[PDB]
């Protein structure tokens, strides 16, 4: 076979392991997922580091301790419709309860009479959307040490029986390793099979949600293949001007390569993106071991990446504390709080 | 031709 004795059982005691890694995962989650902390002048506000539908976000500096957060402020009267505003409950009660090497920590979350805020640990070295833009494409290298960090991510998420929905580089912050942090959390949910909303990034959603057919964590490995491909090309694989000539070629069922992508690339890519659901990795009886176990991740040490015993491609550079030099600019908007409460009724459980 | 900047999520198509 391709792999002789020792290999096989290595990777078997590797799968059984695993499994007891993820049983105890979620022991962890349902504690704090069954019972889900701050207040708006206990922080400094500094600089805006991103924006968004409802609002934006902030570097931010705790009074009392100097510590710095990013806080995701959210605007109530602009989460406005139905999905809008159960997707941000899904969003802290999601972020609450997890706990994974590669996902953001929030450290708290409050509410006053206009606005929601989650205050979660500030990570540094900027968006992977803006290194990759800078530098134009990854090597497959490094494409490989990012995407084996969103599989093991993504691993622990779906055994949780949590999609993630929103996968780009946008969302992938670079922390002071070089390791990634995910970020927003916005369209995430606990999904026991199925779920219907018609939502995401147009670049990024998988052909069952733009044909409006109930979908499931498969989604998330669709959107993997798509985020490996641009990262390893500086382009996206369905690329258009307008969000409609984006949803035609998804659904076409067609790829097409640069030529310096390696055979290997291409092979696991179309795996991927693979519009029968019968046939793409990540959904079959094999679940994440048919990714990988793939050729093009023949070089990774999983468990070393989990640990963080592998050296990363690059550090990003930080002059110290508060930093935002790998951060883009933004218009910088006054947080105005209203003396009546606003939406009260929408958001009691946040 | 294709969108290069950053790409807003849709809460509802
Ligand atoms: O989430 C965003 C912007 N959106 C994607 N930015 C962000 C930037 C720094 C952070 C952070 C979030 O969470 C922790 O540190």
């Amino acid at each position: 076979g391709h792999m002789g004795n020792a290999a096989a059982a290595k990777k078997g005691s590797e799968q059984e392991s695993v499994k007891e890694f993820l049983a105890k995962a979620k022991e962890e989650f349902l504690k704090k997922w069954e019972s889900p902390t701050a207040q708006l002048d206990h922080f400094d506000r500094i600089k805006t580091l991103g924006t968004g539908s409802f609002g934006r976000v902030m570097l931010v500096k705790h009074k009392e301790t100097g510590n710095h957060y990013a806080m995701k402020i959210l605007d109530k009267q602009k989460v406005v419709k139905l999905k809008q505003i159960e997707h941000t409950l899904n969003e802290k009660r999601i972020l609450q309860a997890v706990n994974f090497p590669f996902l953001v920590k929030l450290e708290f979350s409050f509410k006053d009479n206009s606005n929601l805020y989650m205050v979660m640990e500030y990570v540094p070295g900027g968006e992977m959307f803006s290194h990759l833009r800078r530098i134009g494409r990854f090597s497959e290298p490094h494409a490989r040490f990012y995407a084996a960090q969103i599989v093991l991510t993504f691993e622990y998420l779906h055994s949780l029986d949590l999609i993630y929905r929103d996968l780009k580089p946008e969302n992938l912050l670079i922390d002071q390793q070089g390791y990634i942090q995910v970020t927003d959390f916005g369209f995430a949910k606990r999904v026991k099979g199925r779920t219907w909303t018609l939502c995401g990034t147009p670049e990024y959603l998988a052909p069952e949600i733009i044909l409006s057919k109930g979908y499931n964590k498969a989604v998330d490995w669709w959107a993997l293949g798509v985020l490996i491909y641009e990262m390893a090309a500086g382009y996206p694989p369905f690329f258009a001007d307008q969000p409609i000539q984006i949803y035609e070629k998804i659904v076409s069922g067609k790829v097409r390569f640069p030529s310096h992508f390696s055979s290997d690339l291409k092979d696991l890519l179309r795996n991927l993106l693979q519009v029968d659901l019968t046939k793409r990795f990540g959904n079959l009886k094999n679940g994440v071991n048919d990714i990988k176990n793939h050729k093009w991740f023949a070089t990774t040490d999983w468990i070393a990446i989990y640990q963080r015993k592998v050296e990363a491609p690059f550090i990003p550079k930080f002059k110290g504390p508060g930093d935002t030099s790998n951060f883009d600019d933004y218009e910088e908007e006054e947080i105005r709080v209203s003396i009546n409460e606003k939406c009260g009724k929408e958001f009691t459980e946040f | 031709a294709g969108r290069t900047g950053r790409r807003q999520a849709i809460h509802d198509i």
